């Protein structure tokens, strides 16, 4: 598929370091990490325009991100809190296209 | 020598609102290094392209380095050289069009020294002392190492920042503990020059434009050069 994110499901304890990985196969320039309110919309955490570069979305607080290569973009919860419980979507975009991953359900208890 | 900075000459991290991780990236265990290579191509008249492969990941097989001008590129074009510098991908272009990905390629500025006669007798390394000043107090000193007699300021700058990211959190993903920073080099003949270590104010950091200061390919005598890193806290 266009975008594969992992893990698909994760249960974490408060204060553990959680990393979500996302790999694309169409090599589009832009990658995004969204979280979904649920019953509502996707909110942008961080995005990158290319390897070595990330920029803050609408809700960056509490997340870091790394784009170590064109194909990989990872979201980093240094110290997991329960407010970070939700569904996470990776996206890749460019050349008049936008693809989504299947979602990561994260619960921080 | 270049005149020392007044506080108003220095970028302040408080005035930068983007992701400081983009600056961190350029200096945190990050560099192109090659030994005994010769350029294989070019794009524009001021740049050289080398066959250098990413040893860490597999992000590139070619590195384009831009030099200040065409005559600096001509100096190195057919020479066997070593290369050391900080590379970038965003806006790394091999034609005129903006927004083009060039797979297998990365870009950098300067970083070139003639290979022949620039190395030490054995597997020997030269230490260069770095003195770090925090709010005008020398709180920490350490050495960086190079295999070169004539080494680019860029390579020493990189090694110094890399150490400081790791020991003093010089740059972090979101911001920096420091408000201002400059790295000053003091040559044997009394010449000094310095680089601002903080991003220009605003919401975004252009990595390519920041690194372009290295395009003069400034070299120093690693045996006699002195380095001071001057930081102030928020």
């Amino acid at each position: 598929a266009a975008v594969t994110q992992s893990p698909r499901n994760k249960v974490a304890v408060t204060g553990e370091k959680v990393t979500l990985s996302c790999q694309q196969t169409n090599n589009h320039n832009n990658m995004y990490w969204y979280r979904q309110d649920t019953g509502h919309g996707l909110r942008l955490i961080h995005y990158s325009y290319g390897a070595g570069s990330t920029e803050k979305g609408d809700i960056p607080d509490g997340y870091k991100a790394s784009r170590p290569s064109q194909e990989q973009f990872s979201l980093i919860l240094e110290s997991a809190t329960p407010s970070q419980t939700s569904v996470y979507f990776c996206a890749s975009g460019g050349g008049g296209t936008l693809y989504f991953g299947a979602g990561t359900r994260l619960s921080v208890l | 020598s270049q005149p020392d900075p007044m506080p108003d000459d220095l970028h302040k991290s408080s005035e930068f609102t983007g992701t400081m991780g983009n600056m961190k990236y350029l200096y945190d265990d990050h560099y192109v290094s090659a030994t005994k290579v010769k350029s294989v191509d070019k794009f524009l008249a001021h740049d050289l392209i080398y066959n250098i492969s990413d040893k860490k990941l597999k992000n590139y097989d070619k590195v384009k380095t831009e030099l200040l001008n065409e005559d600096l590129a001509k100096k190195y074009k057919d020479e066997v050289v070593d290369v050391y510098g900080s590379n970038y991908y965003v806006n790394c272009y091999f034609s005129s069009k903006d927004n083009v990905w060039w797979p297998g390629k990365t870009c950098m500025y300067g970083g070139i020294t003639k290979h022949e006669g620039n190395h030490f007798d054995n597997g020997n390394l030269q230490n260069v002392l770095v003195r770090v000043y925090e709010n005008k107090r020398n709180t920490i000193s350490f050495e960086v190492q190079t295999d070169k007699k004539s080494v680019t300021a860029q390579e020493l700058d990189i090694k110094a920042r890399n150490f400081l990211i790791n020991k003093k959190n010089l740059y972090e993903f979101n911001s920096s503990p420091y408000e201002t920073g400059y790295i000053k080099f003091i040559e044997n003949n009394g010449n000094t020059f310095w680089y601002d270590m903080m991003p220009a104010p605003g919401d975004k950091f252009d990595q390519s434009k920041y690194l372009m200061m290295y395009n003069d390919n400034k070299t120093v005598d690693s045996k006699s050069v002195k380095i001071e890193v001057h930081l102030t806290t928020k």
